[PDB]
């Protein structure tokens, strides 16, 4: 009877997620897209630099 | 100021590329190998270094460390219904991507028709070595089984690979590990040279 | 998320044959390598067969060479095992199971008791 | 007439040839980390002993080619003959080396790698330019290397002559040790490595056979080359010492040329091997 | 009593699936598209780090972007200062067969493991100035796939055995253990805040723990193939999961499900390690075709390839300040790009 107490636990598991506010995928995107465009000033992969500022030059 | 800083990293430096430096003809001079059927055991053949890892304690479940054995001389594979479990896993390391540059030391220990229903058609293929006053029905077996291993080491790799079946004295068992990792490593050499 | 559903099972009288199908989801199904997996009632998962991406080359337990067949239809992402002329030795609960990575031809862990790419498997009794 | 335009082109061709194909060598080993080994260290000495032959041995060597008058000083031909000398005996002796090389590899496979240490290899690398240096750039700078008869003293003491008039007892001293001892040394090793190929192919064939040509091909090619481009020229020197005039000027130039051709033709057999093939292709794209 | 059950847990995960349905409004694909591209950014080996003996397993860069540490399978730990290419230390290990590491936020703990089923957590400072190592943080029950540090005192290690575990350093025990998975679990990534980790695992899904309970949060899936490597978009809010099917996906946490997949016709090759840089924006993956892809994290664009291994690319990050991105591979050399 261990599978049962498995899938008990996998159940239990499962009501726990199924209670989630989840958001409006479209949300998320913005949201992660707004934080990319708001450091991507910043980032020197993105946004290269020049040899005075770059450590590895 | 800084310059001193730097003076100290360079020694600092130094001081550890000489030890990798001498690690290096340990590291590169012991041999290792991997064995399937971590407890590691260190043994020395004729003044040649090797250690071999008894992966004893990963579970049933091999995708992932198994990979992580990508530069083992060899593995050193012990086999003995079960056969066929110990050919499904032979054959999945012989075909790994990780794996298809490493030879297979195999050693087969201990009704077969039951489980290899082509074994009653199984010819014992001329070249064989049975002990004197040994059971040809045995003889028969162990041949076959052989076979079967390296009908699948037969199948791939071309040549970047090699099986080395022997039957089972650890004495003995050593030894063969040793003349087996001879002629991986000969054999890998006169590839490199193409030679072979 | 992966899915394989077994169906088909059920008891079929000594000699008779069973036709046992896997619908695989979320996977695409056509570049992976795809096995059968038996655990009789008291051992451990035994391998039966394996089929490769194409439906190409197909190898088999050899205790079960001619009596279980196997086949692939990818554009119904659906695995069959065919299981004629079946004896009791063949009761064992079948599972459907997918080699770990496409494009592949290594087999790991197909067969291991807590393998994840495996479904829940059907009975089939003889 | 147009052909010593023609021999112009050619000799382009072959100077091209050789300083190309050991430029990628050395440039290839130096500049991939996968290639800095101990086998490679030989290969890159070999590339550097064809490269001199490339670019100081063959473009000189070509104005004697093309229009026949070593337009410089004497010194010059003593200098351009004790780099020839030098380079070609470091690239024979650095086959050699490789040769040994590959005979450890496979005679003790359990003691190559700390046997050939690279502190070892390195003494052993540096060793093949001290050897060809000291029958090179000593007997003919210290000028050991006398021409034995008049008229080939006539020759060399003329500074537009300069042609290759050795002594009796350098000609043998400097081909046995430049040429015919690595024959013998790379012979006795290819002997036993393809022994051992040839048992390695044997173990496998009595498995494999159920369900020799490589090692002969490749070592064919390896002393093929070798021997044939270099041996016409190691014989001829020993004729020129004894039994002078036997042997045509314009053939003892013929296989000394053949010879320096072996350094055109070394990038393509000590190399392109996987690695190499990879390398190269990554330069050249 | 078993049938009633696992249908119970189906109709659980179809209303999940629906949930997540649900919110499958337009996404990145549809979003960004009116977003300027990266571009194709290269990126050239500023510095090569030689030394290691053998493939080189992971890395980790520390808050100074200057120090990292690498392991490998010669037995050391090598801390290199990736501006000079110094080495700093070279941390000999109990046993060689090591797959993992990390580096303390703070400099003063390296830590490392694989199939020993041992975290071993190095003192860095110390007065004698010799590395040794202060805990070893037995426990798990299968090989240690990957561990990170939440602070000085506390390691979150996943393991073969399926679990993940947060340990108590100074006391060497698991304090809590993060069960769950199928399969190998094969990759950690804090958030940056470190009370949520996600968890990758060898069952073709992630999870999102919270470190401070055994529990998980969130499960993500989509992926068909084993997990190899997770990193978090720096904002904490989603991840992106390398995996052998050749797909790395984002994930969002607040919406619960994939966002996108980065992909591309010509890779068959998985993904052994990913990363990402400051901005989020550039999703880096290393892979099994010797080379690692820089995905525009907004629109899946190719971008530009860092492909200066031979062998398997594993072992990617990159450092604190956005500055480089340091790669291993089994070709035994660290290469740090920018
Ligand atoms: C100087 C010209 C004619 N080349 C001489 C030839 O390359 C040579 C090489 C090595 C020797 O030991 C040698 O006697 C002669």
């Amino acid at each position: 009877t261990a599978s049962i107490a498995q899938a008990r636990k996998l159940v239990e598991q499962l009501k726990m997620e199924a209670n989630i506010d989840r958001i409006k995928v479209s949300k998320a995107a913005a949201d992660l897209m707004a934080y990319c465009e708001a450091h991507a000033k910043e980032d020197p992969l993105l946004t290269p630099v020049p040899a005075s500022e770059n450590p590895f030059r | 100021d800084q310059r001193n800083e730097e003076k100290a990293q360079r020694e600092a430096n130094k001081k550890i590329e000489k030890q990798l430096q001498k690690d290096k003809q340990v590291y590169r001079a012991t041999h290792r190998l991997l064995l399937l059927g971590i407890f590691e055991t260190k043994f020395q053949v004729d003044k040649v270094n090797f250690h071999m890892f008894d992966v004893g304690g990963q579970r049933d479940e091999r995708r992932k460390w198994i990979q992580c054995f990508n530069d083992v001389t060899a593995i050193i594979f012990v086999v003995a219904n079960r056969l066929q479990e110990a050919l499904n896993l032979f054959k999945s390391i012989w075909n790994n991507r990780w794996l298809r540059t490493i030879s297979v030391i195999l050693f087969l220990n201990k009704k077969i028709e039951d489980y290899f229903p082509e074994f009653a058609r199984y010819t014992t293929p001329e070249d064989a070595t049975p002990e004197p006053g040994e059971d040809p029905r045995v003889t028969r077996a162990k041949y076959f089984i052989r076979d079967e291993f390296l009908r699948i080491s037969t199948a791939s790799g071309d040549g970047r690979h090699y099986c080395y079946p022997h039957f089972t004295v650890d004495t003995e068992n050593i030894r063969r590990v040793f003349n087996d990792c001879r002629d991986i490593i000969q054999r890998m050499h006169l590839r490199q040279y193409e030679l072979l | 998320q992966v899915q394989l559903q077994e169906s088909g099972g059920g008891l079929v009288q000594p000699g008779g044959s069973l036709r046992l199908s896997c619908a695989a989801s979320g996977f695409t199904f056509s570049n992976y390598k795809m096995n059968w997996v038996r655990q009789a009632p008291g051992k451990g998962l035994e391998w039966v067969s394996d089929i490769s991406q194409s439906g190409a080359s197909i190898s088999y337990t050899g205790s079960v060479k001619g009596r279980f067949t196997i086949s692939r239809d990818n554009a119904k992402n659906t695995l069959y095992l065919q299981m004629n002329s079946l004896k009791p030795e063949d009761t064992a609960v079948y599972y459907c199971a997918r080699c770990p990575a496409p494009f592949t031809r290594d087999c790991f862990d197909v067969t291991s008791t807590t393998y994840a790419y495996r479904g829940q498997g059907t009975q089939v009794t003889v | 007439q147009q052909w010593t335009a023609g021999m112009g082109l050619l000799m382009a061709l072959i100077v091209l040839l050789i300083v190309a194909g050991n430029v990628l060598v050395i440039v290839a080993i130096a500049s991939t980390p996968r290639l800095q080994t101990l086998t490679n260290l030989f290969i890159m000495s070999l590339a550097s002993a064809d490269l001199v032959v490339g670019l100081l041995v063959v473009p000189f060597g070509a104005t004697i080619v093309v229009w026949g008058r070593w337009e410089y000083g004497s010194f010059f031909c003593e200098l351009w003959t004790s780099v020839d000398v030098l380079c070609v005996t470091a690239s024979v002796w650095t086959l050699c080396v490789i040769a040994l090389d590959r005979y450890l590899a496979i005679t003790s496979p359990f003691r190559y790698q700390s046997l050939l240490t690279r502190a070892r290899a390195r003494g052993l690398v540096c060793t093949v330019w001290a050897i060809s240096a000291l029958v090179s750039f000593l007997p003919i700078l210290m000028h050991w290397w006398r021409a034995e008869s008049d008229e080939a003293r006539r020759c060399y003491n003329d500074p537009k002559c300069c042609d290759f008039v050795t002594n009796r007892a350098y000609a043998i001293a400097s081909s046995v040790v430049s040429f015919y001892v690595p024959l013998c040394i790379m012979a006795f090793v290819y002997l036993r490595v393809f022994r051992e190929a040839q048992k390695q192919v044997k173990k496998i064939d009595s498995c494999e056979r159920r369900f020799e040509q490589k090692a002969l091909k490749t070592l064919g090619i390896i002393m093929g080359v070798f021997t044939l481009c270099w041996l016409p020229f190691f014989l001829a020197n020993v004729v020129k010492a004894f039994h002078r005039e036997l042997v045509p000027d314009r053939l003892f130039v013929a296989f000394n040329w053949l010879g320096y051709a072996n350094s055109a033709m070394n990038p393509i057999i000590y190399c392109r091997s996987p690695d190499f093939r990879k390398a190269f292709q990554g330069l050249l794209a | 009593e078993l049938d009633q059950l696992r249908q119970e847990a189906e109709q659980l995960k179809n209303q999940i699936r629906d949930a997540r349905k649900a919110c499958a409004d337009a996404t990145l694909s549809q979003i960004t598209n009116n977003i300027d591209p990266v571009g194709r950014i290269q990126m050239r080996t500023r510095r090569t780090l030689r030394g290691h003996l053998a493939k080189i397993y992971a890395m980790h860069w520390g808050t100074d972007s200057r120090l990292l540490v690498s392991a490998s399978q010669d037995g050391k730990l090598i801390i290199w200062d990736s501006y000079t290419t110094n080495k700093v230390h070279a941390i000999p290990l109990r046993s060689s067969w090591v797959m993992t590491c990390a580096y303390a936020p703070s400099g003063n703990y390296v830590a490392c493991g694989g199939l020993d089923n041992i975290c071993s957590i190095y003192n860095l400072k110390t007065r004698e100035g010799n590395v040794r190592v202060s805990r070893e943080l037995a426990g798990h029950t299968g090989y240690l796939s990957c561990c990170r540090f939440l602070d000085d005192n506390q390691i979150v290690t996943s393991s073969g055995d399926t679990t993940c575990a947060l340990w108590d350093i100074e006391t060497g025990q698991q304090t809590t253990t993060f069960t769950g998975h199928t399969g190998d679990v094969m990759s950690l990534s804090l958030a940056p805040d470190t009370r949520l980790f996600v968890s990758g695992a060898c069952d073709a899904s992630a999870k999102l723990w919270d470190v401070r309970e055994g529990m998980c949060r969130q499960t993500f899936t989509g992926h068909e193939s084993d997990i190899n490597a997770i990193c978090f978009f720096p904002n904490g809010n989603a991840f992106a999961t390398g995996s052998d099917d050749a797909t790395c996906r984002l994930f969002d946490l607040r919406a619960d499900q994939e966002l996108m997949t980065y992909s591309h016709d010509n890779i068959i090759c998985g993904i052994t390690s990913v990363s990402f840089s400051k901005s989020g924006r550039l999703l880096l993956a290393g892979y099994d075709d010797f080379n690692c892809n820089v995905w525009d994290a907004l629109k899946a664009d190719r971008a530009g390839v860092l492909a200066g291994h031979d062998n398997r690319v594993s072992c990617l990050g990159v450092t604190d300040d956005g500055m480089a991105v340091a790669t291993g591979s089994w070709d035994s050399f660290l290469k740090i790009w920018n």
